């Protein structure tokens, strides 16, 4: 369809009468929950030939928003809290869809303060609420539906930061989110989803490479070591995540556009030679109080548990 | 200019139509050169904040001068 301009008068209705009843301060939950439904796909090609201006205002109202339980801190006022997260919540689901709804996204529609904003609600929501009663370890479907919520953002969060560069002071967090929730146990969908964001990043720029690798044997320790759910992979053959995480970074970087091809590719086996290496060294010397072998053994049996399937390659390599 | 340019060519004798005609050309290679200039903005990715509409200068002149010395 060319324009189906149809609902697309609906919604732009909608926030010429919510930015009327605003501008001339919350918006309340039903409106916005109702407005980001719409905002799956109704405008995901009708989000074009709209007024600028008043998507700038509208990502400022809804910035001021987000605001409020920005780092909010936080049996009867728990109500109050819950229906507070998830109206948030709700509020970075319409920031990460309309930041992303065009398949060309005409610069400045956006400022990277809600940006800002939407993942320092993440981090701190996400590791105050989610994972403690994930993982006893760190410590009703009011839970669940924001967990959702969390999923859909970060995978829209992934897609935008592919669509468009970002600053250095935006990367090193949400390369710490996109690393974080992979020691945790029941966070798999989360941990596609973050290995998505991993992709975006480690691709769209070359100069962290040092950054990932760091973060990456810091906190090997804190692996579950359950027989329960340790591979939930499917490729029966369910496979370990950190492993394939491992192996998407290999196969991620190519930087396709001469003998950049062989440059880049050389490039790639020497980021893996010191990732191993490196990983390597730390393991084999016992050092106090702990061990890195055994995630040495389930690594390499995945990695030669992967070794001949057309979509996982270089573990030959 | 080029419509201009056109209208002159038609009521007229062959020189300053075939100059016409070349400027025109020259005219398009102007507009070849200024179709790059909103796609070298889109891969910059440039991050903008609120301070945008203060900066609110169309000299162009000690624009330079403030990009120099931020560069500097």
């Amino acid at each position: 369809m060319m324009d189906s301009s149809t609902f697309k008068r609906f919604t732009a209705s909608i926030e010429n009468i919510l930015d009327n009843l605003e501008d001339m301060l919350l918006l309340g939950k039903h409106q916005l929950n109702e407005l980001g439904s719409e905002s799956a796909k109704i405008k995901a090609m009708g989000i074009m030939d709209k007024l600028s201006t008043d998507k700038t205002v509208k990502v400022l109202n809804i910035l001021e928003k987000n605001i409020q339980d920005g780092s909010k801190l936080s049996e009867r006022l728990w109500r109050d809290l819950i229906m507070e997260r998830v109206t948030k919540s709700a509020d970075a689901c319409l920031t990460t869809i309309n930041i992303m709804t065009s398949p060309n996204m005409p610069k400045a529609v956006y400022i990277e303060d809600v940006i800002e904003r939407v993942i320092q609600y993440t981090k701190f929501h996400l590791q105050n609420t989610l994972y403690p009663q994930y993982d006893p370890v760190y410590r009703q479907r009011v839970i669940v539906m924001l967990y959702n919520k969390v999923c859909d953002i970060v995978s829209s969060l992934s897609e935008l930061l592919e669509i468009q560069l970002l600053t250095d002071t935006t990367i090193l967090q949400v390369s710490s989110m996109g690393i974080t929730p992979f020691f945790v146990e029941n966070v798999s969908e989360l941990q596609l989803c973050a290995i998505k964001l991993v992709t975006a990043v480690f691709s769209r720029y070359e100069k962290h490479r040092q950054l990932i690798l760091e973060e990456i044997f810091t906190s090997l320790a804190r692996l579950p070591t359950s027989k329960r759910s340790l591979r939930n992979f499917r490729l029966p053959m369910y496979i370990q995540m950190v492993t394939a995480l491992v192996l998407q970074l290999i196969q991620c970087v190519v930087h396709l556009p001469d003998v950049v091809i062989t440059n880049s590719y050389e490039t790639a086996m020497r980021t893996a030679q010191n990732f191993l290496s490196i990983f390597l060294k730390k393991c084999g010397s016992k050092q106090g109080e702990e061990d890195y072998r055994p995630l040495f053994e389930n690594f390499v049996q995945d990695l030669l548990s992967t070794v001949n399937k057309p979509e996982w390659p270089a573990a030959e390599l | 200019k080029r419509e201009t340019s056109g209208e002159k060519s038609r009521q007229l004798i062959n020189h300053d139509t075939k100059e016409l005609e070349k400027m025109t050309n020259r005219q398009g290679m102007l507009l070849k050169k200024k179709e790059e200039c909103m796609k070298k903005i889109r891969e910059l990715g440039s991050l903008p904040q609120e301070a945008f509409e203060k900066y609110q200068t169309l000299s162009l002149k000690q624009l330079f001068r403030k990009l120099e010395q931020c560069n500097t």
